[PDB]
């Protein structure tokens, strides 16, 4: 087998600046083909043969290797460039695809609407309870959110789920969701969930009653 | 008038001057410049019949010979008498010339011409005379011998009647536009390169006219491969000829096209017409988009074929990718025009492609051939499904004998080139004292003693006697110690050898006690026994050790998996470097490296040097190849470990390369020319072809067995050559012989087509593993069990039968050896009884030999059963390492199944040494020897099948207790084993088998007791049976004439089989309406149709009242089997089956009229009827009527007379003792009772509703009963 | 120009075997190789076997070794991925390639098809009310939302205000929770005009045919 080993897996660039990828294979093959992949969509090749460039790519897009050590080299950074790649070597078989890097926009980091809805009357019908809160357009990615009951710390019945780097503004929007049965929710008349953030040092807490 | 002894060199061929002024020793051939201030010169002399002699210049001047400067040169030794112009001299001197011009002309030197080539691209070039391409250094990475790409306008070898250029490793232009090369050949080609790679160059861009040309010789590059150019590009190219070995192993992932003429036909003014080549191609093709179209192939824009013919074979590997004889792809990348596609005209090949198809790789409804033409050759691919099948496409059109015919309508054959330079060897007399009788003597003991005054050369030819074996002629002698065949001189000359082996064109030696009686430093000599003449090993006993301190350390330091190493070797770096197997010799050589260089300078080269400067030649020498004298030496070392007796053969080769004559060649040279010769020539399998490139014109010999054969009779003559082979090899090998005299002495016989001999056969030609013989050679231990029998040889892996109960050391070595003789036996029996049935001369064709290899499942001792390992490469099994890897046999391997190409046999589902085994032994016998083998020199049915002859037709019962009319040949089992219960089948044949003759009576009588049983069961049938127990005791069976895809016609006809209905019952009212309704038992059938070549058997006693014998040409699978069982039982086999199954009678059908058209080949179609009446023309008009007076002939047979001795248990477990049924009355009324009581309560579900069935019980009740009461199946009466 | 259309998205249970097929046009199917890839979520995209067309070869990976074989139908010019023992592991989008020069990509790769495999039933979503807590309604814009929780298989539509919303909502990725699917959704709109205002979701999932709206509570 030959492994195929891109880093870093993430990578945050100013548009403008120079980004380049490093993947290492288990041995040594003649050509490497590179594979620029949006995401949730069928990837594309952007470079092959190492060096060989595909239709439809930028100048900026460049690719180097030798041995055991190849890399892809893009001289600018751009909006459209915002995507994953992989150095899928065939040259040997079994044909083999890189471990995966992705390109991510370096922005200023915005601080989150923080959410907070209770549970619906249609599900306090099923008998159950599930509130939910968001952060707005924030950035960098990296937040920590808390829950509670009756302003009393909780992490369970929690289930947080992160948006993608947007497209437009590339800023993340997020939503975590504090379930536990309508016994807890009469139970606790106070809810809480507050986000963690670097752009704001303060925990932006938000909250809302069972009586409002 | 007593002369003195002083050094004088008698075969001066030629001298020549090398300088290390400037650090690098460097070739002043001419301009040297007036005499330079420093003698820093060292002058090396060539002879045509002596290594090269070397001392440094001591004087040197430059005067005018008529007013004609020249460069004197003068020499000092330490006693270099040369005898110049009938004068003696003391020191050698000569004259060097001041320069030639015989380069603005390119007709005389190959250095020359491609120096002129490099000044003007655009130039008209001729050649005076064939010449060496080895003039040229090659470079260290070099991509051609030009690198212009435009270049040879007009090169010509007209000017001579034919010219040619030997020893090629690069392409000669590299690309060519609008270029005129014609009347250009070359001969001992060898270009290998990681580029797309054409012998000729690598394209021809613009119209460039290449004709009448004919290169040949070795071909193979990792990437790309085109004949001439590596691809066409609207080109013109006719009326050429490659015909070389041509092979891609390598797994290169891009789709690169190899071609005959060029990988790619890419032009549309271009084509390609009236050409021929042969080739020994091979490939692994893995990609469809990969095309190898045999001649070109790759037919692209328009381009088209004018009546080319080439006769050579593709041994493709992979059957997925696309590979055709005549196109590989006719497809087009643009729009599939019909025009662009390219033409085809007047083509056929006798191409024996594997994994290919016969003349197009792409085939499209617009197929553009319209002139298809194809030799009879195998184009067999296989299909690699669950089960592994092998089968061909049957899309080609073909064609018979007249391919001579054929052959004819090709316009040219060739050219006879003129020899390469010849430089002759010129081999004395004209002295104080000479005998014309000793001339010979003399040049014999001119061989003993070099560096002699020509008169003390003659002072001891004079010592010989009239019988000395010098009278008769003596080829070059040898020293050896204790038979250590030494070449340090340097350390065993204080030593004192046991004796020198003399050499004769007898091909024997005879042994002379030496002694150092005398010890000279400039030069060391010995005693010659009693006789009193002298003698020395040539060598000036130089300061080695000096050398020795700095060459071991760079040498020393080296990786196999270096990158230097592999950047120095012919191979890519992606390819693994498995194939070499020389990891353990590469680490062995190393180790022995020291006493390695030791014995290879020790005989190097010419010495008289005392200064040092001279032997940092030869350092320098050495250092440059040291990557490949590491790998030739570890090369060498690898194929060369086997002794003749007590005389290893790796000094043999490695050194004394003048014992077989040719003892001025460089054995120093031969070595890293071997190391950089290439992985392509270096892959083990090519050793063979690499004994051609390198072992052949270095020892000036033909041969690799040849070379072997003149190896036994210089050593250990008196004992067989095959007897060397036999008891040299570690492998465990038998020849068990037939006990028949006349195949037995034939057995005896050394001759080929009659020897059992393995060695023999393995050297044979037309055996594509005569490469096997040095990995077996070489075999570390009894790794490899083998056998040899009739028409065959058994190879296989102890460790494959390695498992738990076989434990790896002695008992697994003891269960494998045991069971070898045994299966030896069960083959050879076979094979006696096959030749006891041929007595139609077929015997012409009785000792084809096809191989038999393993599974190489090489299992674990810890492994509980056989194992499903692929072990496909760089495995740790000896087996794997040591054999069946260096000689390299890629397979299918399926997980579950045994296949054969035609030409081997192949064991996974079984083992080649299990006793099931046996049964798959003659299975594959039987899908392989029958077009001609089993049948009487006539093809089997047009449609009967190749599977559809053993099922049951021709193999052996699969077990004894399994129930099914068939020969036991293969088995042979003692009558005191328990298995004697429900035998079944030939306890012992061969014994009861003396004669075809005497099988007719066997199935007679054995088909006699099955017809008395048959029409027992009918009666009772027709006679008591409910209309619903008539319902479920029947079947109806039926032929569909459907279309096929191998065959536009329709009119093979296929045994379909269904229920019959209860009207169609009703009807039945005698046992002839049984044979008029067709119906058969549906006991042991199923309504599912019966495929054509599908497994379909014969039941020991289902009954078959039908005889739906088809009109057409082909019947079905069990009627044809069937009805062809009772032609046996009523004409013997060739006498009547074989015209059956034969097609034997089409020339009689064309005669009749019938006819069907084959391959798109207007052919003669054969139908049963019309053998019907050929076998039985007035004895009954129809097949009814046939086995209707079968019947009544059997009814008279059964009635006369039928013992009383017939006792069966037939009886539940508690044994019932006698039967004793005295009438077949009795036989009947036992019958009508077992019959009703198995139609009452029937399960007719679950499973074995058979032999669990009473009627089965009680039908072989009484066959058993027979088969016991009877030695032999002989009279029943 | 060549276009590759797979399979549609199924989904099987483990332990089961299912066939998917790639269509072919504009280039000679056989002719040029063909080759299947497995697309996991959790994982980068690895092959699985390169298939020739015109003779049905097949290569197959160490991986996948007898788990899957190929088949070609060259008359329809479509190839067939056959897959055996499925397991929760194989569940995944597949993807056909065309080798041309040595290289699968990016000619040409199929739209895709979302191989699933699962022992879970059809199941509607559950919808409820999401937005604010103590001030992020004093917004000059407030966000509102619809959950799509607890429902089987994936996929799902949404409209806001009764479908007269149709922008600034954000649809956010979907998660999965004890085996039934989970997902979000945004509805960015003025605070100055929300609960003043109010709105619904009509979510539309084809599978499970769901059209259950949930209104927004302050």
């Amino acid at each position: 087998e030959e492994v195929l080993t891109q880093s870093p897996a993430i990578m945050s660039a100013s548009p403008g600046e120079k980004v380049t990828m490093t993947c290492s294979a288990s041995s040594s093959v003649s050509y490497i083909h590179w594979y620029q992949q949006k995401s949730n969509t069928s990837p594309k090749l952007w470079i092959y043969a190492t060096s060989k460039l595909a239709s439809g790519v930028p100048g900026r897009f460049s690719g180097s290797g030798s041995g055991n050590s190849y890399s892809l080299t893009i001289s600018s950074m751009e909006a459209e460039d915002v995507a994953t790649y992989y150095c899928f070597q065939g040259s040997g078989y079994p044909f083999t695809f890189g471990s995966g890097t992705k390109l991510e926009i370096k922005r200023a980091d915005a601080a989150p609407t923080v959410s907070i809805f209770p549970p619906s009357s249609e599900q306090l019908t099923s008998g159950g309870a599930s509130v939910v809160c968001f952060l707005n357009n924030f950035y960098p990615k990296d937040i920590n959110v808390k829950w509670k009951i009756d302003g009393s710390e909780r992490q369970n019945g929690v289930l947080n789920s992160w948006t993608d780097q947007d497209s437009k503004d590339s800023t993340y929007s997020m939503s975590s969701t504090l379930t536990l049965t309508k016994d807890e929710y009469e139970r606790h008349n106070s809810y809480t969930c507050e986000a963690t953030h670097k752009t704001s040092t303060s925990p932006i807490v938000k909250s809302f009653n069972r009586n409002e | 008038t007593e002369p003195e002894k002083k050094l004088e060199l008698r075969n001066v061929s030629d001298i020549e001057l090398y300088s290390q002024t400037n650090g690098t020793y460097r070739q002043h051939v001419s301009l040297d410049g007036i005499p330079e201030n420093t003698d820093t010169y060292f002058v090396k002399v060539k002879s045509s019949a002596f290594k090269d002699v070397y001392i440094p210049v001591a004087s040197i001047t430059e005067e005018k010979r008529n007013g004609q400067s020249v460069y004197k040169i003068t020499a000092k030794a330490e006693k270099l008498q040369q005898e110049l112009e009938n004068k003696y001299v003391d020191n050698f001197t000569f004259y060097l010339d001041k320069k030639a011009k015989e380069e603005n002309t390119n007709f005389t030197s190959f250095s020359n011409l491609v120096k002129a080539i490099n000044q003007n691209p655009s130039g008209t070039y001729h050649l005076a005379a064939s010449l060496n391409a080895n003039e040229v250094e090659l470079g260290p990475d070099e991509r051609s011998y030009i690198k212009d790409t435009f270049t040879g306008r007009l090169i010509g070898e007209k000017d001579g009647k034919n010219y040619a250029i030997y020893n090629l490793k690069k392409p000669l232009f590299e690309n060519l536009s609008g270029a005129t090369v014609e009347k250009l050949s070359l001969k001992n080609v060898a270009i290998s390169g990681k580029n797309d790679i054409g012998s000729l160059a690598n394209e021809a861009t613009n119209g460039t006219k290449i004709k009448q040309v004919h290169v040949d010789g070795v071909l193979a590059g990792e990437r790309g491969v085109g004949g001439l150019l590596a691809k066409a590009d609207q080109s013109s190219i006719a009326e050429s000829s490659f015909k070389g070995r041509i092979v891609n192993t390598y797994e290169t992932t891009d789709a690169y096209n190899i071609g005959g003429l060029v990988g790619h036909l890419t032009g549309k003014n271009a084509s390609i017409a009236k050409s021929k080549a042969t080739v020994t191609i091979s490939s692994n093709t893995n990609r469809s988009d990969q095309t190898v179209g045999g001649l070109a192939g790759l037919v692209d824009q328009d381009a088209h074929i004018q009546n080319s013919y080439a006769e050579g074979d593709i041994n493709n590997v992979k059957h997925f990718g696309k590979v055709a004889g005549v196109a590989g792809y006719l497809w087009d990348r643009t729009s599939g025009e019909e025009k662009h596609a390219g033409e085809l005209t007047n083509v056929l090949s006798d191409v024996n492609v594997t994994n290919g198809n016969a003349i197009t790789g792409y085939h499209y409804t617009g197929m553009k051939v319209a002139n298809t033409f194809s030799s009879k050759a195998n184009r067999v691919f296989n299909v690699t499904l669950e089960k592994d099948e092998v089968v061909s496409k049957e899309s080609f059109e073909e064609r018979g004998t007249m391919l001579d015919a054929s052959q004819i309508v090709s316009k040219k054959a060739e050219i006879n080139p003129l020899t390469l330079p010849t430089v002759e060897p010129l081999s004395f007399s004209k002295i104080a004292h000479y005998q014309a009788n000793r001339a010979l003597v003399y040049k014999n003991i001119e061989k003993l003693l070099p560096f002699y005054n020509k008169s003390t050369i003659v002072k001891y030819g004079n010592l010989v006697k009239e019988n000395s074996l010098l009278y008769q002629k003596e080829l070059l002698s040898a020293v050896m110690m204790k038979d250590d065949q030494v070449i340090t001189d340097i350390v065993s000359n204080k030593q004192t050898a046991n004796k020198l082996l003399l050499h004769y064109n007898d091909h024997s030696s005879e042994k002379f006690d030496l002694k150092y009686q005398t010890d000279f430093a400039n030069l060391a000599e010995y005693n010659l026994g009693n006789t009193g003449l002298l003698y020395t090993p040539n060598q000036f006993l130089y300061d080695r050790d000096s050398i020795v301190k700095e060459v071991l350390p760079e040498l020393q330091k080296l990786d196999y998996q270096s990158d230097a190493i592999r950047k120095t070797l012919g191979i890519s770096p992606e390819v693994k470097l498995t194939e070499l197997y020389l990891e353990d010799q590469f680490s062995k050589t190393k180790q022995n490296l020291g006493d390695s260089l030791k014995k290879l300078l020790s005989a190097d080269a010419g010495l008289a040097s005392d200064n040092s400067v001279t032997r940092g030649y030869l350092v320098d020498k050495i250092k440059n190849n040291k990557e490949a004298l590491l790998l030739g030496l570890t090369y060498l070392e690898r194929w060369y470990n086997f002794n003749y007796g007590q005389v290893n053969v790796k000094d043999l080769v490695m050194y004394h390369p003048d014992f077989f004559g040719k003892g001025n060649t460089s054995p120093l040279d031969t070595l890293i020319e071997l190391g950089k010769s290439g992985f392509n020539n270096l892959l083990a399998k090519n050793n063979v072809d690499t004994y051609g490139i390198s072992l052949a014109s270095q020892h000036g010999a033909t041969d690799l067995f040849s070379t072997l054969e003149h190896y036994r009779k210089v050593f250990l003559p008196n004992t067989s050559n095959n007897d060397w082979f036999k008891s040299e090899t570690k492998a465990y090998i038998v020849e068990e012989k037939s006990t028949i005299e006349e195949v037995k002495t034939k057995q005896g016989l050394a001759g080929t087509k009659y020897s059992i001999g393995v060695y023999d056969r393995i050297t044979s030609a037309t055996w594509k593993y005569r490469n096997m013989v040095l990995p077996l050679l070489t075999l570390p231990e009894r790794s490899v069990f083998v056998i040899s029998t009739m028409s065959s040889l058994g190879f296989g892996a102890y460790d494959r039968y390695r498992s738990s109960d076989h434990k790896a050391g002695k008992a697994l070595n003891d269960f494998v050896e045991e069971n070898a003789r045994e299966t030896a036996k069960r083959q050879r029996d076979h094979y006696d009884y096959w030749y006891r049935i041929l007595d139609e001369q077929s015997r012409e064709k009785l000792y084809r030999t096809i191989l038999l290899y393993d599974a190489y499942k090489f299992g674990d001792d810890t492994t509980s059963g056989k194992a499903t390992a692929e072990a496909k490469f760089d495995s740790s099994n000896p087996a794997m390492k040591n054999f069946f890897g260096p000689v390299g046999n890629k397979v299918v391997h399926n997980q579950h199944g045994a296949y054969a190409t035609g030409d081997g046999v192949y064991y996974m589902s079984y083992r080649m040494l299990d006793k099931d085994g046996a049964i798959t032994y003659t299975h594959e016998m039987t899908h392989d020897s029958d077009q001609d083998i089993y049948l009487g020199g006539y093809g089997r049915r047009n449609g009967l099948g190749p599977e559809f002859f053993a099922k049951g037709l021709l193999q052996a019962p699969d077990q004894p207790s399994d129930a099914t009319i068939t020969i036991n040949s293969i088995l042979k089992h003692s009558k005191s084993d328990s298995t004697e219960g429900s035998r079944l089948q030939v306890l012992d044949p061969t014994e009861r088998f003396q004669n075809a003759a005497d099988l007719q009576n066997y199935v007679h009588n054995m088909f006699d007791l099955i017809y008395m049983m048959e029409y027992l069961e009918g009666q009772s049938i027709v006679n008591k049976l409910s209309v619903y127990q008539k319902m479920a005791a029947l079947r109806k069976i039926e032929n569909k004439y459907v279309k096929d895809p191998a065959d536009g016609n329709e009119v093979y006809a296929t045994n379909v089989v269904k229920e019959l209905t209860e009207a169609e019952a009703r009807n039945l009212n005698s046992f002839e309406s049984l044979i008029d309704h067709n119906i058969l038992s549906a006991r042991e059938y199923q309504s599912g149709d019966y495929e054509r070549n599908g497994y379909y058997t014969i039941k020991l006693f289902a009954p078959i009242y039908s005889a739906l014998s088809s009109e057409k040409g082909t019947p079905g699978d069990l009627m044809g089997r069937r009805i062809a069982y009772e032609l046996l039982a009523a004409k013997g086999f060739k006498d009547g089956m074989v015209p059956y199954i034969s097609n034997q009678y089409e020339e009689d059908a064309k005669q009749q009229g019938q006819t069907i058209n084959l391959y798109g080949k207007e052919r003669g179609l054969v139908t049963d009827e019309l053998v019907l009446k050929k076998v039985f023309d007035g004895k009954y008009k129809t097949w009814a009527e046939f086995k209707t007076a079968m019947y009544q002939e059997r009814v008279d047979q059964f009635g006369n007379l039928k013992q009383v001795t017939f006792k069966d248990p037939t009886k539940p477990w508690p044994s019932y003792g006698t039967k004793t049924i005295n009438n077949v009355d009795e036989l009947q009324a036992l019958m009508d009772q077992a019959v009703l009581k198995d139609a009452e309560g029937p399960r007719w579900s679950n499973y074995d509703p058979e032999i669990d069935s009473a009627v089965h019980k009680l039908k072989r009740a009484i066959f058993k009963a027979y088969l016991d009461q009877t030695n032999d199946f002989r009279s029943s009466i | 120009e060549v276009q590759l259309q797979q399979s549609g998205p199924e989904l099987e249970k483990p332990g089961a075997s299912m066939k998917i097929s790639c269509k072919a046009s504009g280039y000679s199917f056989t002719g040029y190789n063909m080759n299947w890839v497995k697309q996991s979520n959790g994982k980068s995209l690895e092959w699985i076997g390169s298939i020739d067309p015109y003779t049905g070869g097949s290569n197959y990976n160490q991986k996948f070794m007898g788990k899957a074989t190929l088949t070609v139908d060259k008359s329809s010019s479509t190839a067939y991925m056959q897959l055996k023992s499925l397991t929760s592991e194989d569940s995944a989008v597949y993807y056909c390639a065309t080798v041309v020069g040595r290289v699968y990509a990016m000619d040409y790769w199929g739209q895709g098809t979302s191989v699933t495999v699962s022992s879970a039933k059809t199941t509607p979503p559950s919808v409820y009310p999401l937005a604010p807590g103590s001030a992020a309604q004093t917004n000059s814009m407030v966000t509102l939302g619809c959950l799509v929780k607890g429902y089987f298989p994936e996929p799902v539509t949404v409209t806001w205000n009764s479908g007269s919303l149709s922008s600034g909502v954000h649809t956010f990725p979907a998660v999965l929770q004890s085996d039934l699917y989970t997902l979000s959704s945004s509805v960015t709109v003025p605070s100055s005009t929300w609960p003043s205002e109010t709105v619904t979701c009509n979510v539309a999932h084809p599978a499970s045919s769901t059209k259950v709206d949930k209104k927004i509570v302050p």
